[PDB]
RNA sequence: CCGGUGAGGCGGGGGGGCGCUCGCUUCUGGCGCCAAGCGCCCGGCCGCGCGCCGGCCGGGCGCGACCCGCUCCGGGGACAG
């Protein structure tokens, strides 16, 4: 399954394809509010594993944190 | 094939609707509680009150400070049949409003304190 | 006069080029500009005070 | 004569101080919203980062006349869409027991959607060809799958348009497609597809993975260091030679 | 990261020429916008009648006002922070 495929490339971070999205990504959220909603979400596998489920009535937000 | 006439990007105006409830949120309408009687609360019968009365040609009421002068013309004009010339409003220092009812000069003042029962 | 500064403003009305309306600038007059004189602005602008 | 004399010309000079301009056109000079020009300015560092090959590979799109082609032999192959699988078991049900019907009779090949079953299918090795949309907004979902695609030995093609690859199917959109089965009449056809695939997909796929790409700056900056080495050039262009 | 604006003509190319040059403005406390000119079409009425012919009324598009482009122009920038 893609599920898998995903789940290692994910922890694969440090390739340079991993690398490359999370720098564009997070220069995207950035460039963002500090709190917006996200319509579809960003790790497929990861909001399966935590519970997400892809019906009506599930919201996803994306939310920036200052260090 | 339109171009930018101005370098500002306003935001478009997008087509809205009006309300279609599919219930309302009040079964029915409330009843109106400043009606002609509740609006007019009684005359004065003073001293002062009956020299107006017999001198200017005008009547005296106590009415709810909620009302305004079109008001008290109007349930004056309702309750005791009569022209009114104009309305004069003041608040006691006790929450009462007096009116001072300045009648038409046709209709007599001292015959309708006689109909109405202040003498 | 400005208020609170030495050197007097110099109101300047110009025309904007894209619109039909006069534009008022608030310039720091230099010594020897008076009014109704002209000031050219600009790369072409001649080397005048 | 049909000219009046009183007609001039007042021409205008639109010069520096002169009239003044007209209203002409502005687009690179609107200050678009914050969205749009998020938008833009992330192709534009598309363009101008260095993508890894494994992102990049998605922009090796499928031509014109072979797009069309797929997509004409997977229109017979389209899944069956609402309303008719209902059609499907009230024939069943009134077919039950009415002139004899067991229902074992047959159910004809089928394109498959999800990404799941692509690839199971694909790990499987029943896929004959799999194509694969190339503006999938989480890249994440399908980078292996070219990959897993070579090695199993399916042939892949990537199609502009995720829209248009989930049209085929009776939703708004699709990341993969796959051919598990045809049949017999289009069988020539499928064999066509798949070396065509093959050929330009599959057998360079090691030129694939070598081919990085980006570094490609703006027209500007490309002018201006084009002039740079033109003047450097004619330094010593005509006056050794 | 900073400045300006109502993010208004930024980079290339041949168009234009009095002769690289400009989008053509410096003797004065005047005025300057919501297009003139040209070309191609449409709708209604009228006479010829072969009608994209002619007359009246009302409308559209292009040049006028070059085309293509990926950051609005700039100043720093692998450093300030």
């Amino acid at each position: 399954g893609a599920y898998k495929y995903i789940q290692e490339l994910w922890r694969k971070k440090q390739s340079d394809v991993m690398r490359f999205l999370l720098r564009v990504r997070c220069w995207q959220y950035r460039q963002l509010s500090a709190l917006h909603r996200a319509p579809r979400p960003t790790r497929p596998d990861k909001a399966r594993r935590l519970g997400y489920k892809a019906k009506q009535g599930y919201v996803i937000y994306r939310i920036r944190v200052r260090r | 094939k339109k171009i930018r006439t101005s370098p500002t990007f306003r935001r478009p105006k997008t087509l809205r609707l009006r309300r279609q409830p599919k219930y309302p949120r009040k079964s029915a309408p409330r009843r109106n509680k400043l009606d002609h009687y509740a609006i007019i609360k009684f005359p004065l019968t003073t001293e002062s009150a009956m020299k107006k009365i017999e001198d200017n040609n005008t009547l005296v009421f106590i009415v709810d400070v909620k009302a305004n002068k079109h008001q008290i013309k109007q349930a004056v004009k309702k309750l005791y049949d009569i022209d009114v010339a104009k309305v004069n409003t003041l608040i006691r220092p006790d929450g009462e409003k007096k009116a001072y009812v300045r009648l038409a000069p046709d209709y007599d003042a001292l015959d309708v304190a006689n109909k109405i029962g202040i003498i | 006069h400005d208020p609170g500064r030495g050197a007097p403003l110099a109101k300047v009305v110009f025309r904007d080029p894209y619109r039909f309306k006069k534009r008022t600038e608030l310039f720091i007059a230099a010594e020897g500009i008076h009014t109704g004189q002209f000031v050219y602005c600009g790369k072409k602008a001649q080397l005048n005070i | 004569k049909v000219v009046n004399p009183l007609f001039e010309k007042r021409p205008k000079n639109f010069g520096i101080g002169q009239d003044i301009q007209p209203k002409r056109d502005l687009t690179r000079f609107v200050k678009w919203p914050r969205y749009i020009r998020l938008q833009r300015q992330r192709a534009i560092l598309y363009k101008r980062l260095k993508v890894p090959p494994a992102i990049n590979q998605f922009t090796q799109v499928l031509d014109r006349q072979t797009a069309t082609q797929l997509l004409k032999l997977a229109h017979k192959y389209r899944p069956e869409t609402k309303q008719e699988k209902k059609q499907r078991l009230l024939a069943r049900a009134e077919k039950k027991a009415a002139g004899k019907g067991d229902v074992p009779t047959k159910r004809p090949p089928v394109l498959r959607a999800g990404v799941n079953t692509v690839t199971t299918l694909v790990e499987n090795k029943k896929a004959q060809l799999v194509v694969i949309a190339h503006d999938v907004d989480p890249i994440e979902l399908v980078v292996f799958l070219p990959a897993l695609c070579r090695k199993m030995g399916v042939p892949y093609c990537i199609l502009k348009g995720k829209a248009r690859l989930c049209r085929l199917v009776h939703r708004k959109t699709c990341t993969t497609v796959a051919f598990t089965q045809v049949n017999s009449e289009d069988k020539g056809a499928l064999a066509k597809l798949v070396e065509a695939i093959r050929t330009n997909y599959n057998d360079r796929y090691d030129e694939i993975r070598r081919h990085w790409g980006g570094n490609v700056l703006g027209p500007k900056s490309v002018a201006r260091i084009a002039k740079l080495e033109k003047a450097k050039a004619k330094e010593l262009a005509t006056k050794l030679g």
